[PDB]
């Protein structure tokens, strides 16, 4: 059994719980403490010490795009997070890095800023939003006919649009229902009903993220 | 933006390109839709470099009875993504009946672009063989005042509705269409047929001006002369006394003709020295607006009859036809406009989808393979069937075209055509008989008023509890509410079957709500339907309203010009 | 035929031109001025207007990491850069991603900055090829038995080594030697031998930079 070192409100943590469960792997969760972090983390990342990190056949794998890229790899004969074709993997690496940087820049802003960011990264959020709707065009899903790599990626962003429309203030659902609802089409598959916790337990992490640093 | 050279000769190339661009707008359409259920199901992936070869082969044909259920899980509460993707902002509805039950279709933006590029193509077309003052206006006998919300709170809507409060109508088209005679208001007055005549009256108004008369049919047309025919006594007078006609009730629409009214009485003593000197209205189309270049709307196809009472009302001035298309997806345009209405064909616009057609070349039907778009044979008759962004990939949507000559590389089209007509059974009755008849015996109580009913719709709400369903009205004009609410109890005391008497007066399925809705709706149901990309086989409208259908929806909630829920039961 | 858009000191386009020279495409180079970025390229990434841009079937390749797996990907045959485990892959992947942020950032503070924000990049920088050094341990490259994905992607870093030892006016060599040591190593693979222009201009485009912001 694959050992996962996560944090229950990392998005990147849910993008590995997401991945595993979405195949059928069994693996066993643990929660770390960033100020007591295991002896498991530090010797499985001794140099950004971050999760998510995976234990499979003794051997860490860390970073969330990479930890799914791995589960993908490792256990291809079901459900493909890959399309077959070269050009298609590359639209969704083109999309991933999308949702991660660019995206995640701007939402992270959203949940952890005061004054003009926030504002200013409210803009960023419905402008990075607008693209992604743009070029999905019509796909119920991302990476592929079905569960995909770019939607791992921004799935887990699903259970922090509700705190990005309490702290960013805007409903991207009456601007772009489109993209919430790919969330909530995926969140009746069971990868994302028992991964990603709670919507009002980010919410609540998230204004105290807010209460303990000003 | 907006020119006549440039964009028709990258049009010339666009239609001379025919086959790259729609193979292009093929892989485009399945690069946007890699993720895509039903393809899962089909074997695709991506690039491939059989991918045509992949796509006509592997992919099965379908039917509306197979993507109701598909279009209809996209809009209720689970807002979740299927044949399309993204959860679309609009759904829209298909003329005759699926087995006789509704059927959905998804709406994108890429539709408003849709409409908006083969128009910027359209009016280019027309303008150049009917150049138009750059001053001027247009009369408009154009409605989309109406948006229900669905029942998992997902907007889902017609074409009208869907474009012209869209956030880009007002830009997009301030630069392909003579200024709106009507302020956006009285347009989506949330009365139009009071709203209407305000609309006639909107375009009468900037007459001298005015380069054209529009439908999108000419019985829009000729209904809105003969709506005109029904109201300009009243409109001398509204008008004459810088005071509305008490026939006008909306408060919102009623301050939209108060800001624009003054006293003034020398005027009419003229209108009524024209518009008599004729042997009944000949040529009344050039007696409103004697500058009109033309009047513009669907000529051919389910309703050739009323191009002749147009042209009759129309006189001598031309009458130009109007170009395919529709939320199912757009194909064919009018290049040459000029042509007459008999005569009348219109060139494929390449982006908008990738086409194939059916043969009907054996006997009837025909058991023969698709061909492609530049392969399909001249004089001969094929069925369409559509690949697009609305939803539909590879969708037989049942209609038989002809195929009467090229513009340079690209096809032009005929439509003999009426009804897509074999039906089946269903659930939205009642009886068509029922209903029918439902209609016929409330809608007499309005006829004691010199009205008649011009048509009626549907629709049963499970969302709320319990549910209820709901009756829709067109009538020729404005009337109290006393008679409709009198008018719904009717409709529920005429459906005449023993069983939903079990269910309305034990009240398991909750009180008729019967929503009278404004002139024009159910002009626009069928005005969106022989535009429809097929062939003119579109005008059996669905008449009860399941949760799977779209078009005649987004008209209920809005034009509601009165509800009610029955005072019996 | 390939069309790459690059820029000759884009350590980024220099991982897209020794990732493609290392396989065996015969290729074109356009250089560009990002004052007028192309048509073809503001068709290809009309909002990053970021280069690497290798351009294959009319379909627009991007992001550096992102063209060197497509690399892989579009000429399976011969030059792997990945061993064949999805565990090394991870890893690999895992080491690229470590050259694209500390390491970049600090490198970018080094050469593009002074005073307050220099040290803290030195000493960033010389803690990269520290834990750089100690993973590199023993291999001739980093990614396989062989020449590697991530040897393409900071062995191109190599030539800006000479901005950073004068600005910084330093040696990263006796504090860390093999790193260096193994660039001049990978110098000798043909696909970085002539994808790569020469230091002095490379440390000259620095000085102008830093000669422009004062
Ligand atoms: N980009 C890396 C870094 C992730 C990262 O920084 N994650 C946060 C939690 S989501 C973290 O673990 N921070 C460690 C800390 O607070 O020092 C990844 O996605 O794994
Ligand atoms: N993450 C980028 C790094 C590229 C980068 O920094 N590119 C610079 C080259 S100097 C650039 O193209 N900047 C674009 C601009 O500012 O116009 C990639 O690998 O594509
Ligand atoms: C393209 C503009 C969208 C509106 C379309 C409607 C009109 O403006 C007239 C009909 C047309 C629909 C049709 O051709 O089917
Ligand atoms: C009016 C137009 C947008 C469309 N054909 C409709 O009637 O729905």
């Amino acid at each position: 059994l694959p050992i996962l070192l996560d944090y229950w409100p990392s998005m990147f943590g849910m993008r590995a719980r997401v991945a595993l469960r979405e195949k059928g792997v069994e693996f066993e969760y643990r929660e770390e403490d960033f100020s007591n972090k295991s002896p498991l983390l530090l010797q499985s990342n001794p140099i950004h010490k971050k999760i998510p990190v995976l234990v499979h056949n003794g051997k860490p794998v860390c970073e969330s795009l990479n930890v799914v890229q791995y589960v993908d790899e490792a256990w291809p004969e079901k459900n493909p997070f890959f399309p077959s074709d070269p050009y298609g993997r590359a639209q969704a690496r083109f999309w991933a890095d999308f949702v991660d940087k660019k995206f995640t820049d701007a939402q992270f802003k959203v949940w952890g800023k005061k004054g003009e960011e926030q504002e200013a990264g409210k803009k960023e959020f419905i402008e990075a939003v607008k693209i992604l709707e743009s070029e999905l065009g019509d796909k119920p899903y991302f990476g592929g006919d079905s569960f995909g790599y770019v939607d791992i990626s921004l799935i887990t962003f699903s259970s922090w649009f509700q705190a990005y429309e309490k702290f960013g203030n805007f409903s991207i659902e009456s601007e772009s229902p489109k993209l919430i609802a790919w969330a909530k089409r995926c969140m009746e598959k069971e990868s994302v009903s028992k991964s990603l916790p709670d919507s009002e337990k980010i919410v609540a992490y998230a204004a105290e993220y807010r209460k303990n640093n000003l | 933006t907006f020119d006549m050279n440039r964009v028709i000769d990258e049009f010339d190339e666009m239609t001379r390109n025919a086959h790259q661009v729609q193979k292009q707008t093929l892989k485009e359409i399945l690069l946007k839709n890699q993720s895509a259920i039903y393809l899962q199901n089909c074997g695709l992936n991506g690039n491939a470099t059989d991918p045509e070869e992949a796509f006509k082969s592997m992919v099965p044909l379908v039917t509306d009875v197979e993507l109701e259920p598909y279009i209809k899980r996209m809009v209720d509460g689970d807002t979740s993504p299927i044949l399309t993707g993204h959860p679309v902002p609009a759904i829209s509805l298909s003329s005759g009946t699926s087995q006789g039950r509704p059927k959905f279709i998804p709406f994108t933006d890429e539709l408003m672009e849709n409409t908006l590029q083969l128009f910027r193509t359209a009016f280019a077309f027309r303008n150049r063989d009917f150049p138009i003052d750059d001053n001027g206006k247009a009369l408009q006998f154009i409605f989309s005042s109406k948006q229900y919300i669905s029942t998992g709170g997902v907007p889902v809507g017609t074409a009208t509705t869907n474009v012209y409060r869209n956030p880009n109508f007002k830009a997009g088209m301030k630069s392909i269409t003579s200024p709106s005679c009507s302020p956006d208001e009285v347009i989506f007055s949330p009365d139009v047929h009071q709203a209407l005549y305000c609309h006639l009256l909107s375009g009468i108004l900037f007459r001298d001006q005015v380069q054209y008369v529009f439908a999108v049919f000419a019985h829009g047309l000729v209904h809105a002369f003969r709506t005109f025919e029904q109201v300009w006594e009243e409109i001398v007078t509204d008008i004459k006394d810088g005071v509305l006609s008490n026939r006008i009730t909306v408060p919102s629409v009623r301050t939209a003709m108060s800001k624009l009214l003054t006293p003034n009485p020398e005027l009419a003593e003229t209108i009524r020295t024209k518009c008599m000197s004729l042997s009944n209205w000949y040529g009344l189309i050039p007696a409103l607006f004697p500058n009109a270049k033309y009047v513009y709307g669907i000529m051919t196809g389910s309703m050739e009859p009323y191009v002749p009472k147009l042209r009759h009302y129309a006189g001598d001035l031309p009458l130009v036809s109007h170009d395919y298309g529709s939320s199912e997806g757009w194909i064919a345009a009018n290049v040459t406009p000029r042509l007459s209405p008999e005569e009348a064909t219109f060139a494929v616009i390449p982006n908008l989808g990738y086409f194939e057609f059916l043969p009907v070349s054996e006997t009837g039907e025909g058991e023969e393979k698709p061909v492609g778009l530049t392969q399909v044979k001249i004089g001969e008759e094929y069925e369409v069937v559509i690949t697009n962004y609305a939803g539909l990939y590879r969708y037989r949507l049942g209609d038989v075209v002809k195929v009467i000559g090229f513009y340079n590389n690209t096809p032009q089209l005929k439509f003999i055509c009426r009804r897509n007509l074999i039906l089946s059974i269903n659930i939205d009755k009642n009886t068509e008989r029922d209903l029918q008849l439902s209609v016929e015996s409330a809608a007499k109580r309005l006829s004691e008023e010199k009205i008649e009913v011009i048509d009626f719709s549907s629709y049963i709400d499970v969302s709320t509890d319990p549910g209820h369903y709901a009756i829709f009205w067109e009538i020729s004009g404005e009337t109290n509410e006393d008679v409709l609410q009198d008018c719904c109890n009717c409709l529920d005391r005429a459906f005449i079957d023993a069983g939903y008497v079990s269910s309305r007066k034990c009240k398991t399925i909750g009180a008729l709500e019967l929503r009278v809705v404004a002139k024009g709706t159910f002009r626009k149901i069928q005005e969106h339907f022989l535009g429809l990309g097929s062939s003119a086989g579109q005008f059996k409208m669905p008449r009860c309203v399941k949760p799977s259908n779209a078009k005649v929806l987004q008209i209920l909630c809005e034009n509601v010009v009165s509800s009610y829920f029955s005072t019996a039961f």
